């Protein structure tokens, strides 16, 4: 709780130099798929259904 | 308690809120901006208010003043709020459509 | 200051913070011979015995003087007016 | 229903991860100031209401 007043003041008599750091992601992991191979593979009468 | 579907209290409940929105507006009104950026410094609230008028380029006499008008006209404005919201049926539908 | 890192940026800020305060003792306005005395960029200080005007963020007197006040103003109007003497 | 597969863990760690967000949220919005400051017991400023 601070002291407030109606004919009373606070001012600092000295200061101080502060450094803080900040982290926040840019950008992610690219990724290709391709169908035939991940679903049939090698087979052709799967690609062909 | 329907078929698996449940629903979850939140962490904080309403009187954490609204403590701690009492202590926002006791920081704002009894120390200015200064508590927001280190310890919390005390100054009578008018002299805020005209600090506040110089900070948008008119000088602190016009406050110095005027300080009966600006309060009354400050006082009536936020009289007129609780009916204005009363009033309006949908002025909270943005609050309304979560749910 | 930035710096680089995996998939991400880093931020190294530098900030102003006061600190070791004291207490005062404060007026809006000085008047003398009939006249309203207001600041020009700073706020009136009392040590308890004499008067001094000062800037917000750090604690350096001044003595009053008409080069860092103006008038603008009569002595009927304010309130919480202090007199005192303003140096030439 | 075991022979699908796991879609039932990908649902709760969605549903998972959405609730501790909506938690954050308000963590964030609310919890600015790190002192409980309390208000004189004389209501005078000059002349407000507040
Ligand atoms: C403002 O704060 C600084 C930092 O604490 C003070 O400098 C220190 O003073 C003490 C007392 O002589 C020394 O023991 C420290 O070594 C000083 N620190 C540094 C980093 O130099 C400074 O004295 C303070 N200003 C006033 C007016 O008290
Ligand atoms: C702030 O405004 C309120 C509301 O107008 C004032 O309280 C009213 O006071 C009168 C006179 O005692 C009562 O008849 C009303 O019923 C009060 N209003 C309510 C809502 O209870 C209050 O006086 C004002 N502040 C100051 C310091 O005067
Ligand atoms: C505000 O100033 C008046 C001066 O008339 C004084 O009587 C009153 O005590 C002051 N307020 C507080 C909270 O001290
Ligand atoms: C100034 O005095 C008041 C009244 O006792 C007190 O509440 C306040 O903490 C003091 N300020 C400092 C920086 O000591
Ligand atoms: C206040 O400042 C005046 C100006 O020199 C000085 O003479 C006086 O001793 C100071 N009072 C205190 C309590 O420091
Ligand atoms: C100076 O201020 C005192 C304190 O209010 C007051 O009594 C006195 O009349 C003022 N001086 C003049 C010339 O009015």
């Amino acid at each position: 709780s601070v002291a407030y007043s109606n004919n009373s003041i606070a001012i600092p008599t000295n200061f101080t130099i502060s450094v803080t750091t900040e982290i926040l992601p840019v950008s992610m992991t690219k990724t290709s798929v391709d169908c035939t191979m991940y679903i049939c593979g090698d087979s052709t009468e799967c690609s062909n259904l | 308690k329907f078929n698996g579907l449940t629903v979850l209290p939140p962490l904080l409940t309403d009187e954490m809120i609204a403590q701690y929105t009492s202590a926002l507006l006791a920081g704002t009104i009894t120390s200015g901006w200064t508590f927001g950026a280190g310890p919390a410094l005390q100054i009578p609230f008018p002299m805020q208010m005209a600090y506040r008028f110089n900070g948008i380029g008119v000088t602190q006499n016009v406050l110095y003043e005027n300080q009966k008008l600006i309060a009354n006209q400050f006082n009536s404005a936020i009289g007129k709020i609780q009916d204005s919201l009363s009033s309006t049926p949908s002025a909270l539908g943005k609050l309304q459509d979560v749910v | 200051f930035p710096q680089s890192a995996p998939h991400g940026v880093v931020f190294l800020h530098v900030t102003y913070v006061p600190a070791q305060e004291k207490n005062f003792t404060t007026a809006p306005a000085i008047c003398h011979d009939g006249k309203a005395h207001f600041p020009r960029e700073g706020v009136f200080v009392s040590n308890g015995t004499h008067w001094f005007v000062t800037q917000r963020n750090f604690y350096e007197p001044q003595i009053i003087t008409t080069d860092n006040t103006f008038v603008s103003g009569n002595c009927d109007v304010v309130i919480g007016i202090v007199n005192n003497t303003v140096y030439d | 229903l075991l022979q699908y597969g796991s879609f039932c863990t990908q649902l709760k760690r969605a549903l998972t991860g959405i609730a501790v967000e909506q938690d954050k949220n308000t963590q964030e919005v609310f919890a600015q100031v790190k002192q409980i400051y309390k208000t004189p017991p004389i209501k005078y400023f000059g002349g407000f209401n507040f």
